[PDB]
């Protein structure tokens, strides 16, 4: 029951409470950017689905969308305005209006996942363990962001799950099932089963390039061991024994 | 100290099954960039190998018997020992084309 | 005037991407033996194979 206008993204799913950069490039979401700049700085962060159209049908979104709050709104002199986004809670879609922006009612997911000491706690030291292994052979982002966004500052697991979530490069649909489940600990396992397979990606791709090391190693020894000893066979001939 | 290593042994059980977790799909998707990356780069483009590869999917979805797929097996590496332009290398397409 | 070696330097100029095409023409070979080192523990360098 949050009565606010909808931001609606293209490639970017917004889980809540992250720290991510959000450009728009259109007209009517700059008006409801700024009628929800001059209304209480508050968002909603909705994204769309396969493959998108540049004005969202209110019915092309998907079930849950996410409430934001407006940190700045600068605008870039190419005419497109830079969005700098910080996200709050989940809610799920009932019913959107169609004039000219998107209009958010509206829900909220007020569910914590229960078993918290003895199921969930082991579920998010698994999390713990994937996320840290993770940067190790991925290397595209922080470790020090890593680690103060780990238990250890942040105790919130529905925070913690889409921070874990958002930290990958997954397609537009795999980020809105862990934006979707109000069931925590089912997102939890999923984001443990999406960060082993990206694990499964990262060592692989380490061992590609451990892979074609050895034998570009033997490749350039082999290069310089045929045009060595091809062309030694030249010098025992003194003229080529009159022209071959 | 007795629940300290009760907990231990129970942390590093739920830590060997979650490297299972890593290794036994690791040791398949290993296979599957394998698959598509020599369908990709040796044609870059082109995919030059899902001309060759049309031939191995009807290898492993109708030439199932295995004495009758080891000639078409040691054919397929022979099909790479010589170039696909060799007068030869008519007769060993059109023999797997005709056994395939 | 421009006959003198004027378009000697736009020769070093067309010299310039005969480099960089030796550059893309370098970068394909060497894309097309570190696919070779990817087919090398594949398993086609082995002793059973081929």
């Amino acid at each position: 029951r949050l009565e606010l206008p909808v931001l609606p993204l293209r490639n970017t799913v917004v889980l809540p409470h992250t720290t991510t950069g959000v450009d728009v490039g259109r007209l009517k979401s700059k008006r409801a950017v700024e009628e929800a700049l001059s209304a209480d700085r508050l968002l909603f962060l909705v994204t769309q689905k396969d493959p998108e159209v540049d004005d969202p049908a209110p019915e092309d979104l998907y079930a849950v969308g996410t409430l934001a709050v407006v940190k700045q709104a600068m605008r870039l002199p190419d005419g497109t305005l830079q969005v700098m986004v910080e996200a709050r809670s989940r809610a799920r879609l009932l019913s959107y209006v169609a004039a000219p922006y998107l209009r958010a009612v509206g829900e909220a997911i007020p569910e914590p996942p229960l078993k918290d000491p003895e199921l969930a706690r082991v579920l998010v030291n698994e999390v713990q363990e994937a996320f840290e292994r993770y940067l190790q052979n991925h290397k595209t982002l922080r470790l020090d962001r890593y680690q103060q966004e780990a238990v250890k500052s942040t105790r919130d697991p529905a925070i913690l799950a889409d921070l874990v979530a958002h930290h990958a490069t997954w397609t537009l649909e795999e980020k809105q099932t862990i934006l979707e489940t109000p069931e925590v600990e089912e997102r939890l396992k999923r984001v443990l089963a999406l960060l082993l397979r990206d694990l499964e990606r990262f060592e692989l791709d380490k061992k590609i390039a451990a892979r074609v090391k050895e034998q570009m190693d033997q490749n350039q020894r082999e290069y310089y061991l045929r045009e060595q000893m091809k062309a030694i066979q030249k010098e025992l001939g003194g003229g080529e024994d009159f022209l071959t | 100290l007795l629940r300290d290593l009760e907990r231990f042994e129970l942390d590093k059980k739920i830590a060997a099954r979650v490297k299972e977790q890593m290794d036994q799909n690791q040791r398949e998707y290993y296979l599957r960039e394998q698959m598509k990356a020599i369908q990709k780069e040796l044609g870059g483009g082109e995919d030059f190998l899902t001309e060759i590869e049309e031939l191995r999917e009807r290898i492993e979805k109708k030439g199932m018997p295995e004495p009758v797929k080891e000639k078409a097996l040691k054919e397929l590496k022979r099909l790479e020992r010589m170039q696909p332009g060799s007068p030869e290398a008519t007769v060993s397409r059109t023999y797997l084309d005709w056994l395939l």
